[PDB]
């Protein structure tokens, strides 16, 4: 959906991937090499986001080693696509906030109404299944045949952050890019691409504030074709938009993104409701963005730095978007049925929002209560919940995870309106340890898939003398409350007692077997390293010559920081073998002895107070937007390619500044034409 | 540390003068902590140095400058101690140019005032990870002065001679390197904005002034920040020390040609100098 | 077409006339007293511009073609009882002629006679439209038509007792809408004047809505006939097109928050009209970025927000300009330029695909770079840049004092009779640079006779309605100004769409030696000419039954005062009073006009049951702009429904009740109750 209204709005930061052809080298047929160059520009760091290559949808390969080798393959050709030259991080999905448990919960139980009416496996994704042990394994093995048979992979790393390590997907992307900064030797014009599909992405790129980033997907709109999304043209767009005029306060784009990124959170994300006047579709961030911009200059202050919200500010934000409820609201209730008469003339109703006083129903009818006081007591909780999630959220892209047991305890949001008085609000957070697997598996799956889950549970979770089987419902309610049935149905089910679940989970996990209890323990990342590598004679004659438990680093030839701890389970004489029985219609994977790579165990360096600002040093691209670009963005109002694609994506030029006005460099050219 | 977006905030340089500290010119320019540094070097060694002339990096300057820059007079002390000699100006001429100093108007304390501001400016007490907010945006209220400053020593030599000389160091460019510190040294000067004729040959007589400065130090990279008239930054350039000659001699500007290099010619005046230094004096003897 | 704007923009202004015939009173539909209660709420004054009444070419659709001029008389009396009729007025009637236009109209006008000229030419190869202008025969028949007509209807009609009319014919000079505007200031500067007088302007042109705001009386309306619903015998509907209400829109509309002055909705509306003229005015050509089509009306109001909380004051204050803030306005413009050129490129292309699938030498690409060089020697024909620039400075300095001098015009009266623009084109809006500079003058002059001004208007193909002595002086091909009048001229299409709206390029009148060869011919013209070439005073007309009737007679025709000073009466009309020598008491007004069959003929009436005075108004004074004390507010007609679609509506593009309360001063208190006060808390609770 926003993907749509970015390519609308901003036209110039998608453009068509080069994947080129078998000939390359200037004809006569010649296959393509890893070290050839990249039509598409150089590449240091490229990011991996697992999920959108095992869960590709498309509905079919039936078992598991049908699938991997297609895994493979598919993310063979993607990085051959890319070919980064420095670092590769694969990230798999852990265990996620219990803030994100609900919505996970509610895709997860609509799902097995799914499989119900189907009547009239793609649940193993999760993390915990002997499917991911699988397939964490099969990373590894994948990375060490790719090092140790390819000429051009001699000086990449990998990193392998499977389902052991806590943390969802982009989560563990935010953590180690702002780790990189934490380090004062980090090069700042390191140049970053991340694939994945989430819509997310747009915004997180923003927030490590690195100029030279990019996000990399398919088509949605259309080989497969690829889409490249340039996001430094993007800060070239916003840095025009959003510059407003008469300040009292010196601007500074750096802290407007953080604004820009933080209104877009509003509108919509995967922890909150979005509020009832609000609607992406519906064009709803035009609006905030406009009400921003407007309210802006009274203001001394930002919104937020640093991730940290200024509540007397915010209020003031959505104070006038109170003054703007009623307009909003009769404006759907007459264009719904505008649009019915529309093809009949051609070839919710216990709210009624349109109608005043819609504040009295609302809250009536969706809690089943007209006592004043007790609507009083909700409304007042609802705001103080909601405050507490922004931070929450706000946090949870910039500071990491502050906290991996909150969640939201009601189903819808409040109006605007009722956001008074947050000043007077008190929040707080409590980190806490993430869940183990198993406790996440329960607390995510169906009734429908307990063969996923270990036997064992298996009984705690469909009996109906099982002290949790009030949490397993096979019928639920659904709320609609939407456009006509399902598309935004609220699943209304219990939200899950942590003391009655963790108390039971515990109970069982004696009689397990010992692959599953190391199946259910966090884990730290490892790292793979070439034979030919510049660290390979570094690490073993300090990890495995000195005795060194542990070795610290610092920005090397990779440019990777951290810590490097020597992995016990490594063998240096033994041979990986493919988990994964060898297929047919497919290149055998031959055995690889530990004589060409090193396994090391790795640690990021310790969690710093992160400041969005750019970094020292820094060199600037060139920029696509001209004067009739920059017009059409200032005063157009609303409104309905492969040049330049090696020396312009990268940071041109030498000089960290720019020739302006009085500069001796500066005055050299503008007095060169005269 | 400086972004581009503070020299787009249009920074003033004059805030704070009169805030503005002075410290006792005939105190700073002793020797004292050089000798200090000797000592504590002899005492690791047991033995002394063969080092042969000690001095501050500034009284070197001026006589590479000499033969080209020669608008200020001078006197300076030599005493050859134990074998070994020692540079330092001249008390009474140093409250001669004190005198000078308070007979001077208040163009050149507004001036130096605004210089030691930008330096202000674009340094940092840490680190930029381990900063603060607080830290960051509080600079242009901290007071400024000419008395803390983080000076290094160095040892170089000349022809045939171990030199032993001390300077005061700006800032480093992104963090202290313990293996080679002088590659990340970085000064830093200010200057007026460029639109005349005059003011490239201004501004190229401070690139000679700041290179010797550089050079003798071996600092390799040099900033000025430009400043208007209203002492209000406009623009920052970055320079190599070894790309100054060759910028000087190609500058596609220089409408009068430069038949003959004054860098070879300054360094060869330099030797020369060092030369007769070495040679004048025998031991135990004051000279002027 | 300012109009379609308005009525799409503002929905509620427009409300239809209720024309109501034979109403059942008391269960008997006999005809309409004039006595009776008015359904479109009461009125006091009402300005007649008898323009938008004899013209029968402004509406060809029929076939009204009166070939006598007796026909066109009581045409016009039927119609303007008719409109008199719906509209019920009940102190004072305006009735207004066209005069000696200023120096600065005719030359629009002029071009404008021109194209009807070179059409019939072309149309060659029905009554002169041409002959409706002052100076004419025509009007000397006219002018005695409108005074029977006066007095007949007073003398007759019972509802008629306390009804004033003022009549300025087209001796009087002036421009139609002027004299109305002028004559309401006279009414301002009496401290007696009554705040809540209600009144109502009967044109057809668009710039009414704004000289409408310009008095600042909130009680105000137009009256106008349906125009989008004519095109597409019977009585023709009209529209009521309430002032008042536009004041409520334009208070929310105009209300931009954190301002450092304090709000004034009175001050903004001056501003607001200003505006509105830069996108298109009958003095100045409009700016090449600026189509009303283009809504550019609304593009200004935007750049008008925008500038306003940093300026410090408002652009125009009582007619004066500040040209520190306007040179803010037009610079915010000069960045759109570029912008605003372009989409009339595209969009002209994109029109010329839609039709694909249905079915001086211009050439300067203004949506190319670089054009504000390539316009002017375009036009000019001179490619020296010296020239350029200052030729180019210099015609900015004219069309500065052009919006000085319009806004004036409209505010403070005529500023000067001879000032006027002598280019063809208007400058970029990037050219207003350094505008405090310049300097602003003015001279007042004297207007010109009748006879000059017709011949400096009307075309060598009309001399028949001129004087015979001049036509030598027109005519002759040896004439020392025949140079004036070329039988073909070259137009500039402008690159426009249609050939009716290019620029009819013509050369600009030498007044010096042009009254010079006129003044030799006087001695020559007889003395009817002679009387019909001189200016007068306006005529007050007054009835025997009217309650100041006796007062004028016992000083003017009693005590023997030359002069005595009205000052305000029972029907509001204030000014001074003069005895007509020609007005005879014991004689006998008889119709001028020969009698028509089917037309309700008049008989001849007395002098003994009437009176006609010469009548003069209040001395000129600044006249400032702020509402009067006293006043009582209307009852509002939104009820924040409105008020939310115009802060928000962005764009809204896309019968009623009656609606008479909504007219009069509703309620008796001049302020409203709110929060604290004694009334507001007893009401509340």
């Amino acid at each position: 959906a926003l993907f749509r209204w970015l390519s609308r709005k901003y036209p110039k930061i998608i453009s068509p991937v080069i994947q080129d052809e078998d000939v390359d080298i200037d004809g006569e047929s010649r296959p393509t090499r890893y070290e050839d160059p990249n039509p598409n520009g150089e590449l240091d760091n490229l990011y991996l986001d697992m999920n959108g290559i095992v869960h590709p949808c498309s509905h079919v390969p039936e078992t598991e080693d049908e699938m991997m080798l297609d895994v493979f393959a598919y993310t063979e050709n993607v990085i051959m696509m890319a070919r980064p030259r420095k670092v590769i991080y694969i990230a798999v999905d852990g265990v996620a906030p219990r803030a994100k448990m609900n919505q996970q919960r509610s895709r997860r139980f609509r799902s097995a109404q799914d499989a119900k009416d189907a009547n009239e496996d793609s649940n193993a994704i999760t993390p915990g299944t002997p499917f991911m042990h699988r397939l964490a394994d099969s990373l590894r093995y994948w990375a060490a045949y790719k090092l140790t048979t390819d000429p051009g992979w001699s000086g990449i790393e990998v990193i392998i952050s499977d389902a052991s390590v806590p943390g969802e997907g982009e989560h563990k992307i935010m953590s180690y890019v702002r780790s990189l900064r934490s380090s004062p030797k980090h090069d700042p014009n390191t140049t970053h691409c991340i694939y994945g599909l989430a819509a997310a992405l747009i915004f997180l790129g923003l927030a490590t504030h690195e100029p030279h980033f990019k996000i990399l997907r398919e088509d949605v709109f259309a080989k497969t074709p690829f889409l490249w999304l340039h996001l430094n043209i993007l800060r070239e767009y916003l840095q025009i938009e959003l510059n407003v005029p008469g300040l009292s306060f010196p601007f500074d784009l750096e802290k407007s993104i953080d604004d820009w990124v933080f209104i877009c959170f509003f509108c919509g994300n995967d922890f909150l409701p979005h509020l009832p006047s609000l609607d992406v579709r519906d064009n709803s961030i035009t609006t905030l963005v406009t009400i921003w911009k407007q309210i802006l200059p009274t203001m001394k202050g930002y919104l937020t730095t640093d991730g940290y919200l200024n509540l007397p500010a915010v209020e003031r934000l959505l104070a006038e978007l109170a003054k703007k409820e009623d307009y909003i609201f009769r404006k759907r209730y007459e264009d719904e049925k505008r649009s019915l008469e529309n093809q009949k003339r051609r070839k919710n109703e216990e709210i009624r929002l349109w109608e005043p006083g819609y504040r009295k129903r609302y809250y009536e009818t969706k809690f089943h209560t007209k006592d004043p006081q007790k609507v009083k007591k909700i409304a007042r909780n609802m705001v103080q919940k909601y405050i507490e999630g922004v931070s929450w959220v706000l946090l949870y892209y910039y500071q990491g995870c502050p906290s991996w047991n909150w969640y939201y305890p009601y189903h819808y949001a409040p109006f605007a309106a009722d956001f008074v008085n947050l000043s007077e609000l008190k929040i707080e957070f409590v980190e806490g340890t993430p869940f183990r697997p198993y406790e996440q598996l329960m607390s995510v799956l169906p009734a429908a898939s307990s063969h996923n889950l270990p036997d064992v549970f298996r009984s705690l979770m469909s009996d109906a003398n099982s002290e949790i089987i009030d949490f397993y419902p096979e019928e639920f309610p659904l709320d609609m409350n939407g456009k006509k049935v399902i598309w935004q149905a609220i699943p209304l089910l219990p939200f899950i007692d942590e003391n009655r679940l963790l108390k039971a989970v515990q109970s069982k996990y004696d009689q397990l077997t010992e692959d599953e209890k190391f199946r259910n323990t966090n884990r730290s990342e490892i790292l793979v390293l070439g034979r030919s590598h510049s660290h390979y004679p570094t690490l073993v004659k300090e990890l495995y010559e000195e005795g060194k438990d542990s070795y610290e680093f610092q920005v090397d030839s990779s440019g990777v920081s951290g810590v490097a701890i020597k992995l016990q389970s490594f063998d240096r004489s033994g041979v990986l073998r493919l988990p994964v029985k060898q297929l047919e219609g497919y290149r055998h994977y031959p055995d690889i002895s530990n004589r060409d790579f090193l396994m090391v165990e790795f640690k990021q360096l310790p969690k710093s107070h992160a400041k969005s600002m750019i970094l020292s040093g820094l060199i600037p691209h060139l920029r696509r937007l001209t004067q009739e670009d920059k017009d059409s963005i200032l005063y157009g109002g609303t409104n309905f390619e492969n040049a330049d694609f090696k020396q312009y994506i990268g940071p041109h030029g030498k000089s960290q500044y720019l020739p302006r006005q009085g500069g001796y460099k500066a005055f050299i050219q503008i007095h060169s034409d005269e | 540390y400086l972004p581009d977006g503070d020299i787009d905030n249009s920074i003033d340089l004059s805030v704070g003068s009169k805030h503005f500290l002075l410290g006792d010119s005939v105190e700073l320019s002793k020797l004292d902590p050089i000798l200090l540094a000797l000592k504590e070097i002899e005492k690791e060694s047991g033995a002394k140095t063969k080092d042969r002339i000690i001095t501050w990096r500034g009284i070197m300057r001026k006589l590479l400058t000499l033969p080209y820059d020669s608008e200020e007079d001078f006197v300076l002390d030599v005493v050859s101690f134990d074998g070994q000699l020692f540079i330092q100006f001249n008390v009474p001429y140093l409250k001669s140019k004190d005198v000078q100093k308070q007979g001077d108007t208040e163009f050149h304390k507004k001036l130096q005032f605004s210089g030691y501001k930008f330096e202000k400016m674009a340094t940092l007490p840490k680190p930029w990870p381990e900063c603060t907010r607080k830290e960051i945006d509080s600079r242009a209220k901290s007071k400024c002065n000419n008395i803390e400053q983080y000076g290094a020593i160095v040892r170089t030599g000349i022809s045939r001679i171990k030199i032993l000389i001390g300077g005061a160091v700006a800032c480093t460019a992104d963090y202290y390197d313990e293996n080679d510190p002088l590659s990340r040294y970085i000064e830093l000067k200010t200057t007026r904005t460029i639109n005349q004729y005059k003011d490239m040959i201004a501004f190229e007589k401070k690139l000679f002034r700041t290179w010797a400065q550089c050079f003798l130090l071996g600092i390799p990279k040099i900033i000025y920040g430009f400043r208007d008239d209203n002492c209000i930054l406009r623009t920052v350039e970055e320079f190599s020390t070894n790309d100054i000659p060759l910028m000087v001699k190609n500058n596609p500007l220089n409408e009068q040609p430069k038949k003959e290099n004054c860098y070879m010619s300054s360094i060869n005046f330099y030797g020369a100098v060092v030369e007769w230094l070495n040679e004048s004096v025998k031991d135990d003897q004051v000279w002027k």
